């Protein structure tokens, strides 16, 4: 029975014992929190001896008579008893089967690592003694984490061992004084909190986006299973970086975590990453605190950020200063350091761990250095441990790592690759210490020849000739089948031949040819065909023009061409107000040319082909492809496309765009029919159907909008032709809506999607969709014949499969670059580095390799949202809203305030009128707190380019959160909230981290509850639902 | 520093270590530091490891190297001090004929006390002790200190043969009553000296004027005086122990601690007391205000010796008390059987010292640190005894610092620091027990003259304070314990107080003392209360919560 004579002391909980004493009340899937040391010992022990100097041990320790007490309190509080003898439970199997024996001791020592403790019913620690034989026995002795640092062990054993020996022989204890663990509460009392919390803020302060590392999957269950790797450097390799450290003036240490952070950055995009780093905790200015048996170690957040032109030094210079500079707060509680950051949680995910002596072997030396009759001759040391992953490093003689990870959620072969990068940064730092970290390579060789062997395969042999050469070869294969009809006329390949021989006679005239260009400023006609392939055939590169287009920048366009001569219809004479001669197509001198075919006279090696790209440059620029830049398009296309041969093409692609030309050419070269249309009939889905299914056309190309959009037009979706089986689409990154799934999945047209920088040419990579099953949102696909595909770093390094990083194309497809400004063409087209003798593009894409071989794409390099701490996937968010069935067509877009401050919106149409809830419980329902955007607009259209891209420029501005109401019911719970908070009136839907709240004013909430009514609610909801209303199913 | 280089080199292991290496470049790290620190402090060397490391070089680390212990200043020292908070109050006070002011005793020595032997130990003693050679100027119309060096006359001295009076007592007790009225307190010694010849052996008279001395600084002063003496008969160097840090120093600390923050820190708290005592109030038998010394008596209770024994030994255990909680606590309940006060404030003497400076060590320090704090005590409550104790005792040790911070507020904080504080709560009534007379009777070498006369320490004494003094406290209540029994003094005004109220009030304390003797040494248990346990603000209200909820657990 008890006594209040009984308790010696109470204390208000240290900020470690707070966590633990959190943690411990978290989890219940397991409550394996402990320790379990095992240890061998051999020769003759007195058992009744090792008994009493157990009990002695316990008596000497307050902290072992110790319990936590929290039921019903305003605050945890130690209470140490006076008297609390621990269990000792004793086995002798030394008359027992050598095949039962280590059977019945493994199945005890297994079965006590799932006896849970109980903080405040039980003593928070075990031993028990097996006897093998006549001088064998082996000790198990588990014990709660939240009593001691497990390497505080080493202590408690050399007391136990000197205790032992004091028995033995009848001699007095030696033992010193404890350094009582009130001690550093009293120096922890005496600390200002509010200087380094102040200071932890300033530490975290740019933090802008959160370290990853390439989890498998997500979190679809619990299903933790604790695993393990190991590795170690080479002994040259350790004692070099031992050489790096001290030559650079920084702890060994600091080099093995500016080796993880380098990994960490070229494993993220980031220049600026964090992650935990575990520190002893133990602050230096306490007395004797080596000595102080007790809960000190402590996670604190570390911050790796370098400058693009920062040598390795340079940033273990800066990473020691930033080390120093944090060591006077690196006892501050991270439950607190996570409330400064803008990242409130998830700060960070996984440990670097360091340590120099572990306990084992520090343990195992010990009782060498005493006579008694025993020798520990082995021990174990078992430790349940929290994070997905956690990367140990022993400074031993090779210095040594070991990944201890959730196998649930990283790959083996993850891990397997991760220990190999992480072994190639320590050899290129190792052998220079001045090295940039960008120009640092992760990959062994393994690795770069089998990247590299992408660009060896898919190469092709093709003839390479010229593109009016190839049309030439085909036009003799049918020239009486109808090649091209508009409206309802129509030439034969015949006489589309004849007319472009007769147009070509009569430009070279003019002077046109391998020096010279020409502008096509044509509007849609046979004519238009007649004068492209005419102009190809006069050997100069044809450059077309929109009649839409602005009278300004078409004279721009062709001023900055230099384009001394323009084929146009009669009525845009009046376009052409530059001092450029002008060409009446229809001029009938061209009448009298000689039809027979005219000589081919320039060669597939020569320029072809320009178009206006828009960009960051407020002037627009020319980009221009070769002819054996279509030509090998026009190869792959045949070889290695399901789209058929003698088959009907709906042109619709705009000549300023390139796909156009990837209509017309793939179609005439195909030997199908270009059905063109007129220009304005694109704005007529209703008439456009209607032609597509009269004239029973059998293939088409569409720009990304029309299939997210008009698809959902239900009234023409609804009936939508069924004769097409094939669609292109390229220029945006493409998703499938519901209704576009239900479509494609009935009707089962073959969907192909193509990508291309157009410097390139908008096809360099593709994939197709049998409508057969259909990702929401498709990868771009493999790369093409003779095309190099690469992930590149900042560096122009490869980057291993899985990783982000810029999407440089090369090959034959790669263009001569800008026709004007030239000077921009030496930053975007270069020699493969890797391969010297292809040209290379810089796309500003990012991208990445799936492990099955398609390429993944991420938007602009400009556009990485980091709203917050976290990237988004905009086309998520497009996919949620136009799977709605009220929403049309949609577009989300990162505007900013006018301080500069980033926010999501989204910009919708939609068939019917509705709340912004009714939208945004559509998202709550997926779509985490971070990426729902914090306003809706609604519109009567999006703003589209003739080319069919969406505009971010034509959006109107937006106008004018958590924010809830108090639809009160009972406000005991708001009571509770206002008084533990503190800091504002608390909303009944309102979210207590959002609030302010944190992991332990948690159990000073529940702890509250379980008072002030009688009820409990286990702490695990409120991380499920950390609002108010959660406890409705908590109340009844 | 050579040690620093030897420890460098015998813990990192690398010999020849040079005199700006580097402590990184040689492979320290976290615990390469604890052991320099470690062995370095053998060498009474004291480093933070947090220098040791951002200043990793021998060259710029040996400037952080400090002694572990500060060698007092031993030296002579003089010039301004500046008025400590009593004596602040002191010279406030303002009374008529400061320059008699004072604490004496009379010595005694079966043997004789030969007048150069304890010439010269007197002369060590105020060598050594500098604050018995201050002199208060009265420049400008205000006062200053100055610490005298040693320009000669230390002290007065006299000497007398009394063997030709039969009556040596009146002869004696005539002569110290006429050098009581000799302080020049701007210009002479602070301390007189008489010694008076006599058949049955030497008595010495030493008087001191308060300003410059106080009950522990009596007890130094004996037994330096003892070990002087023991030195001066063995004919060795007279050599007084190590100084401590000398009282200019302290005050200078003072005025520098009286505006630091931390004290501010008090603020509150005092507060909280002034806006409660607004209205505190005593009654007063006749109407008047103001009296003079020569108006006051007092009188004494006695409790018997095994009584006495209960109370020092017994009856602290069931409450975790200290002797003082329980004198208090009967005070408490006397004025509230005599007074029917709701409430009641009493002004206590702590003796200062109370570590403000943590360089500071005083204990060898000879000044008047007397540190007067007021403390209300509830009367409200006097029916559950066992209660009334525990408030009591709580109450007692919600004061910080012992309530040093107090007349530091009042006397010495710059006055925009100190808040809404009135300090307009007089003492009318004090309490203050002292230890045994054992301070005076320490040593076996000389002791307390049969002869005493009004001379002795305490507020007993008649002759040193001048007759025409201001009475500056209505009630002054102390307690002793001498021949094994504690004994009470009550002191009051005539004028103020006639004597049946006084006889009233000092047996309504003897009564209730008992009543708490006996109550508390019955209790054969043990309780505690919050203060006990080391949480801060556990109350009543959640300490038998706590008990509750392990009573329940197990
Ligand atoms: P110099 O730098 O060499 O150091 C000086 C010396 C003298 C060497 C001194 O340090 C020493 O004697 N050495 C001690 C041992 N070696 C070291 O140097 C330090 C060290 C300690 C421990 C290990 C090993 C660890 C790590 C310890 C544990 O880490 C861990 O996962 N933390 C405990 C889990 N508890 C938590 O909940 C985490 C902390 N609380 C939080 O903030 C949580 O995020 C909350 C609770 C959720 C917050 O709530 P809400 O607000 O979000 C256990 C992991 C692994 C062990 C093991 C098994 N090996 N060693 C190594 C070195
Ligand atoms: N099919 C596509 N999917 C994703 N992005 C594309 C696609 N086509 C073009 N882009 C992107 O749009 C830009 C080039 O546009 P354009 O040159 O007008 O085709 C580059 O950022 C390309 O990565």
């Amino acid at each position: 029975v008890f006594s209040k004579e009984q308790v010696q002391d109470m204390y208000a909980l240290t900020p470690m014992q707070e966590g633990m004493l959190f943690h411990a009340l978290l989890d219940q899937e397991h409550n394996s929190h402990l320790v379990q040391m095992s240890i061998s010992l051999q020769g003759d022990l007195d058992v009744g001896l090792f008994t009493d100097s157990l009990h002695v041990l316990v008596e000497r320790y307050d902290v072992f008579r110790t319990l936590f007490l929290y039921e019903k309190l305003k605050q945890p509080l130690q209470v140490v008893l006076k008297q609390r003898p621990i269990p000792i439970e004793f086995y002798d199997l030394s008359a027992c089967d050598e095949s039962e024996k280590q059977l019945r001791y493994t199945q005890y020592k297994r079965a006590d690592q799932e006896r849970t403790f109980h903080l405040a019913k039980d003593p928070l620690m075990r031993v028990a003694l097996f006897q093998m034989s006549q001088h064998d026995y082996q000790v198990i002795w588990s014990f709660h984490h939240i009593l001691m640092d497990g390497w505080c062990f080493s202590i408690i054993f050399d007391d136990l061992l000197a205790i032992y020996l004091s028995l033995q022989n009848k001699t007095a204890l030696s033992l010193e004084p404890v350094q009582p663990y009130s001690r550093f509460i009293n120096w922890l009392e005496k600390q200002n909190k509010q200087a380094a919390l102040n200071y932890w803020s300033d530490y975290l302060e740019a933090y802008e986006q959160k370290t990853t590392l390439p989890k498998k999957e997500a979190a679809f269950a619990k299903a933790f299973q604790p695993t393990q790797y190991r590795f170690s450097l080479n002994r040259t390799l350790t004692k070099q970086l031992g050489t790096i450290a001290s030559q650079n003036q920084v702890t060994l240490s600091t080099v093995i975590q500016t080796i993880w952070g380098v990994l960490l950055q070229k494993y993220n995009a980031a220049h600026d990453v964090l992650f935990g780093s575990v520190v002893s905790g133990r602050p230096t200015d306490i007395v004797g605190i080596d000595k102080m048996v007790g809960l000190f170690i402590n996670t604190i957040p570390f911050r790796v950020q370098a400058k693009a032109g920062q040598t390795f030094s340079e940033l273990l210079q800066a990473v020691h200063k930033r080390t120093l500079q944090s060591q006077p707060y690196e006892h501050v509680p991270l439950y607190d350091i996570q409330t400064q950051s803008v990242l409130k949680q998830e700060l960070i995910d996984h440990l670097l761990v360091i340590e120099n002596y572990p306990l084992v072997e520090a343990l195992q030396k010990k009782a060498l250095n005493q006579q008694i009759g025993f020798t520990i001759t082995a021990v174990e040391m078992f430790e349940p441990t929290n994070y997905d992953l956690t990367v140990m490093v022993m400074p031993k003689e090779e210095l040594a790592f070991r990944f201890d990870y959730n196998a649930a959620l990283f790959d083996e072969q993850v891990v397997q690759k991760l220990a190999g990068h992480l072994q190639q940064i320590a050899d290129c730092v190792a052998n220079n210490s001045g090295v940039e970290l960008c120009q640092i390579p992760l990959l062994t060789e393994a690795e770069t020849s089998q990247l590299l062997a992408k660009r060896t395969e898919t190469a092709a042999d093709y003839p390479a000739a010229t593109m009016h050469e190839l049309f030439s070869r085909q036009a003799e294969k049918t020239p009486e089948q109808v090649a091209v009809v508009f409206a309802d006329q129509h030439l034969t390949y015949r006489e589309l031949d004849e007319k472009s021989n007769q147009l070509a006679r009569f430009l070279r005239k003019k002077g046109i040819g391998t020096g010279s260009l020409v502008g096509t400023l044509l509007d849609r006609s046979l004519d238009m065909i007649v004068g492209i392939l005419g102009v190809l055939k006069a050997g100069g590169a044809f450059v077309p023009i929109d009649p839409e287009l602005p009278a300004e920048r078409i004279a721009y366009m062709l001023t900055h061409s230099r384009v001394p001569l323009v084929v146009t219809q009669n009525h845009l004479r009046a376009k052409v107000t530059t001092p450029t001669e002008t060409i009446d197509i229809n001029t009938a001198v061209i009448g009298e040319e000689s039809r027979a075919p005219i000589e081919s006279l320039n060669q597939p090696h020569d320029l072809f082909y320009i178009i206006y790209t828009s960009g960051t440059t407020g002037q627009p620029k020319g980009v221009m492809l070769e002819h054996r830049n279509m030509a090998n398009l026009m190869h792959f296309t045949f070889d290695q496309t399901n789209i058929a041969f003698h088959e009907k093409v709906l042109q619709y692609t705009t000549c300023s765009f390139d796909v156009c030309y990837q209509e017309i050419f793939s179609t005439l070269l195909s030997g199908g029919q270009l059905y063109l249309i007129t220009n304005e009939l694109r704005r007529h889905v209703e008439k456009l159907f209607a032609f597509i299914q009269e004239k029973q056309i059998s293939i088409l190309s569409l720009p990304v909008s029309f299939l997210k959009f008009i698809f959902n037009e239900q009234d023409y979706a609804q009936s939508f032709p069924r004769c097409v089986k094939h669609i292109i689409t390229a220029g945006e990154q493409l998703v499938v809506t519901h209704e576009l799934q239900k479509y494609l999945r009935q009707h089962r047209v073959f969907l192909h999607n193509h990508y291309g920088p157009s410097e390139t040419h908008v096809v360099t990579t593709c994939t197709m969709d049998p409508g057969q099953a259909i990702p929401e949102l498709p990868p771009i696909g493999k790369p093409i014949s003779n095309t190099g595909i690469y992930i590149l770093d900042e560096g122009l390094q490869l980057k291993p499969e899985g990783i982000v990083g810029e999407l440089y194309i090369s090959g034959a497809n790669v263009g001569r670059g800008y026709l004007h400004q030239p000077e921009l063409t030496a930053e975007k087209f270069l020699d493969n580095p890797y391969q010297p003798g292809e040209r290379m593009y810089r796309t500003g894409d990012l991208a990445r390799w799936l492990p099955d071989g398609q390429l993944e794409f991420l938007g602009r390099i400009d556009h990485q949202v980091k709203i917050r701490g976290h990237r988004i996937e905009l086309g998520e968010i497009e996919s949620r809203l136009l799977n709605h069935p009220a929403i049309k067509e949609a577009v989300v877009i990162d505007r900013a305030d006018e301080t500069g401050g980033k926010f999501l919106c989204a910009y919708v149409v939609l068939q019917k009128a509705l709340s912004d809830e009714e939208m945004r419980a559509y998202l709550a329902q997926a779509l985490p707190e971070y990426m729902i955007p914090s306003f809706f607009v609604t519109l009567e259209r999006i703003p589209v380019t003739p080319n069919g891209k969406t505009d971010r420029r034509a959006l109107p501005k937006p106008e004018g959160d958590y924010v809830a109401p108090t639809t009160e019911l009972e406000q005991k719970l708001v009571a509770i909230w206002e008084q533990i908070l503190g800091v504002s009136p608390i909303g009944i839907q309102d979210h207590f981290f959002t609030l302010g709240g944190h992991s332990l004013k948690a159990i000073q909430l529940i702890s509250r509850i379980q008072k002030e009514c009688q009820a409990d609610v286990p702490l695990r909801v409120l991380f499920e639902q950390p609002t108010i209303q959660a406890l409705a199913a908590y109340v009844e | 520093e050579s040690i620093l280089v030897s420890i460098w080199q015998n813990v990192l292991g690398i010999e020849k270590i040079g005199i700006r290496d580097n402590f990184y470049s040689l492979g320290g790290d976290s615990i390469q530091a604890i052991q320099v620190v470690a062995r370095l402090h053998s060498y009474q060397l004291k480093l933070e490891t947090k220098d040791l490391l951002n200043y990793p070089t021998i060259e710029q680390v040996a400037l952080f190297v400090k002694s572990t212990t500060r060698k007092s200043d031993q030296g002579i020292i003089a010039g301004n001090v500046p008025l400590t908070p009593i004596q602040k109050w002191f010279f406030g006070k303002n009374f008529t004929n400061t320059g008699h002011w004072n604490q004496s005793s009379v010595l005694y020595r079966p043997e004789g006390f030969d007048p150069k032997v304890i010439q010269s130990v007197m002369d060590k003693i105020i060598e050594h002790h500098d604050a018995l050679r201050m002199v208060y100027q009265h420049e400008n119309g205000n006062v200053v200190q100055h610490n005298r060096g040693l320009g000669g006359q230390l002290y007065d001295f006299f000497s007398y043969n009394l063997t030709a009076q039969p009556d040596v007592q009146q002869a004696i007790e005539a002569e110290t009553q006429r050098l009581h009225s000799s302080m020049n307190l701007q210009e002479g010694p602070l301390v007189k000296v008489a010694l008076f010849q006599t058949l049955h052996g030497d008595h010495l008279f030493l008087a001191i004027h308060h300003l410059v001395v106080d009950g522990i600084s009596w007890r130094i002063l004996f037994e330096d005086l003892a070990t002087g003496y023991a030195q001066a008969l063995a004919g060795q160097a007279i050599s007084l122990p190590e100084k401590t840090d000398s009282f200019q120093s302290w005050s200078q600390w003072l005025q520098e601690y009286a505006n630091e923050a931390d004290l501010l820190s008090e603020i509150p708290y005092w507060e909280s007391l002034e806006s409660q005592a607004k209205n505190v109030s005593l009654p007063k038998d006749y109407e008047v205000t103001d009296c003079k010394q020569k108006s006051v008596r007092n009188m004494r209770i006695r409790l018997h010796p095994e009584e006495t024994e209960q109370l020092l030994k017994h009856a602290n255990q069931a409450y975790q008390t200290e002797i003082n909680d329980l004198l208090l606590a009967a005070l408490g309940l006397a004025f509230a059987e005599w007074s029917k006060l709701a409430q009641i404030v009493i002004h206590l003497e702590g003796h200062g010292r109370e570590d403000i400076i943590e360089q500071a060590n005083v204990a060898r320090t000879v000044g008047w640190f007397t540190s007067q704090y007021p403390v209300l005590l509830d009367l409200k409550q006097t029916a559950p005894l066992s209660d009334y104790i525990k408030l009591t005792k709580e109450n007692m040790r919600k004061i910080p610092r012992k309530g040093i911070g107090y007349d530091i507020l009042k006397h010495v904080t710059l006055p925009e620091n100190r808040g809404s504080l009135s300090f307009r709560v007089q003492p009318e009534v004090t309490f203050n027990y002292l230890g045994q007379f054992d301070a005076d009777m320490r040593t076996e070498l000389f002791t307390r003259s049969p002869y005493s006369g009004g001379n002795t320490l305490g507020a007993d004494g008649k002759n040193n304070l001048s007759p025409e003094s201001e009475v500056y406290t209505a009630l002054n209540i102390t307690g002793l314990i001498e021949g094994g029994e504690l004994v009470l003094t009550f002191s009051y005004s005539s004028e103020q107080y006639r004597e049946e109220s006084i006889q009233q009030l000092s047996q309504s304390y003897q009564k209730h003392l008992l009543a708490i003797i006996a109550h508390c040494t019955e209790k054969k248990e043990v309780e505690r209360t919050p203060s006990d346990f080391s949480v801060k603000g556990l109350q009543m209200e959640e300490m038998d919560d706590i008990f509750e909820l392990l009573a329940n657990r197990l």
